[PDB]
């Protein structure tokens, strides 16, 4: 059993620039638990990323949350990088904004 | 509080 | 309305790096409120929600031990059922349960449960009954006759009706302001251009508590459930939730789509158009 996680990445309230938000990386649906999971921002890695809210679904797969408080900007870009084991290379996603 | 789990 | 206490336990197996890591993370209804790693430097449980200062040192102690206690019991299981399957020692495995209590707006108890998973596939689980246990497969069925002659499901059922139970009426009336709050959802709509004059219109619920929410997409007055795309529920890292629902609409019959949303704290639904 191997199931490939899903990853979500969007802000607490719609973004603007200069205004204090928190950005979350929520990785689900996944197996087995170990995994990496960093937040980065114009390409390097964020230091306070706080993990919380791990659960796992009816289907025993896992989720969990990672977020940061962060004040965007227009010209920042921030993703989400995602190792695991059901993946043969790491994956990475970026906030859209506009979404 | 969570319960005490034992050996299966 | 009715709350839960849920605690989800996971131990995984790493051979050739030591112990297997062991976790336990509590909730009540939608809310983390405890945790335990025996991946930190010095494991301990630990409050996760602000109204857990309300409990005095005697409750972390008592829950750090008893973790630990658990934490080397399910040790035990990781070996046990390398056995029962005929595995390898060399190979990381994991075993999940989750444990739980579900009590009316009354504070009677509703359902409890517990159920155990091993690589991420059923194992064994306690009936609704409270009374007996079902297997997945026949190393499971070495558990349930191991546990039936110990009288475990007694043991669990007193767990469930009595101390889960007692505590959830105490940690929903310690944690009042944060677990019977309701913040009301604040919606908005995107709009997004695709080929073959197309459009995708996507619904946004923001800010709300608890996490139950029914969001949907209507056209001439009917749903569209079928023909929507969405996310699970998911957490906004302040303790409150969000979602979106979307659907794939014509190019300038976008005015004819409404997106409605139906929560606790939406005295009336909310209604919304591009
Ligand atoms: C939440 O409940 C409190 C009552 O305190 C609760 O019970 C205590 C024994 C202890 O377990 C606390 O941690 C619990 O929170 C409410 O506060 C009372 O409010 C009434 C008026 O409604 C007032 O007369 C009392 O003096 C208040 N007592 C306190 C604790 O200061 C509080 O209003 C509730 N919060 C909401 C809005 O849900
Ligand atoms: C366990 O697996 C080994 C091969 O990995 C096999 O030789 C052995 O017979 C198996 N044990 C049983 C009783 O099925």
């Amino acid at each position: 059993i191997q199931k490939t996680p899903q990853i979500q990445v969007y802000s607490r309230h719609p973004p603007e620039n200069g205004k204090p938000n928190i950005l979350n990386c929520y990785v689900t649906q996944f197996h087995p638990p170990h995994i990496e999971i960093q937040m980065l921002k114009n390409g390097k890695k964020i230091p306070k990323v706080e993990m919380s809210d791990m659960s796992f679904s009816k289907d025993w797969s896992f989720y969990i949350l990672a977020h940061t408080e962060f004040t965007p900007t227009e010209t920042d870009t921030y993703a989400c990088r995602v190792k695991h084991d059901s993946m043969a290379e790491p994956k990475t996603v970026y906030w859209d904004r506009d979404m | 509080s969570a319960p005490d789990t034992r050996p299966a | 309305g009715p709350h839960s206490l849920r605690y989800f336990v996971t131990a995984v197996s790493r051979p050739g790096l030591g112990e297997p890591r062991y976790m336990e993370v509590g909730y009540v209804d939608d809310t983390e409120f405890v945790r335990f790693d025996s991946d930190a430097e010095n494991p301990r449980y630990e409050p996760r929600a602000r109204w857990m200062e309300q409990e005095g040192p005697e409750y972390w102690e008592r829950e750090t031990q008893k973790a630990k206690g658990n934490e080397q019991s399910f040790r035990v299981d990781l070996r046990t059922l390398l056995g029962y399957y005929n595995q390898s020692k060399g190979g990381s495995h994991t075993i999940q349960v989750i444990s739980g209590c579900e009590v009316g707006s009354d504070g009677r108890l509703l359902r409890g449960y517990q159920q155990y998973a091993y690589d991420g596939c059923d194992y064994i689980a306690l009936n609704e009954d409270l009374k007996t246990w079902t297997a997945a497969d026949m190393a499971a069925l070495i558990t349930k006759h191991k546990w039936e002659q110990a009288g475990e499901a007694e043991r669990l059922r007193a767990y469930l009706e009595g101390t889960c139970v007692e505590w959830l009426r105490r940690y929903l009336k310690n944690g009042n302001a944060t677990l019977l709050r309701t913040d009301s959802p604040k919606a908005h709509v995107t709009h997004h251009s695709r080929p073959e004059d197309k459009v995708t219109l996507r619904c946004w619920a923001l800010g709300f508590y608890p996490a139950d929410i029914t969001l949907t997409w209507q056209l001439n007055g009917e749903e569209l459930i079928q023909d929507m795309e969405l996310v699970e529920t998911r957490p906004a890292g302040d303790g409150t939730f969000q979602k979106w629902a979307s659907v794939v609409v014509p190019l300038g019959k976008e005015q004819y789509y409404t997106c409605h949303v139906y929560h606790q704290g939406l005295p009336e639904p909310l209604t919304l158009r591009w």
